[PDB]
């Protein structure tokens, strides 16, 4: 429970962009999107929700 | 799915499905008209002209 949990809120996950590859023509913007990051310190692993 | 009646749900209708390229970043135009080239690069030390 402990390991499924960490990898579950741990993820450095890929989720596409705004405007993307195949675009409606008269599209003005395009950003990337950014989804869930990977934690970076041991006080947000101690906030891991089980 | 079947659905609890009869009424089948293959992607032909939940989705639009058409044979086209892998990626839609890249597009050349030699002259303005619509092409594809083949934009050959050399290895390291190969033989150039030959």
């Amino acid at each position: 429970d402990v390991i499924t949990a960490i990898k579950a809120q741990n993820a450095q996950v890929a989720a596409g962009q705004l405007g993307g590859t195949p675009p409606v023509k008269g599209q003005q913007l395009n950003a990337s999107i950014i989804a869930q990051t990977r934690l970076t310190s041991t006080e947000e692993f101690g906030k891991i929700l089980l | 799915k079947v659905n609890q009646d009869g009424s089948r749900v293959l992607l032909r209708d939940v989705a639009k499905i058409e044979l086209g390229g892998e990626n839609y970043d890249i597009i050349a135009e030699f002259n303005g008209q619509p092409a594809s080239g083949l934009g050959i690069k050399l290895a390291t030390g190969a033989n150039a002209l030959d």
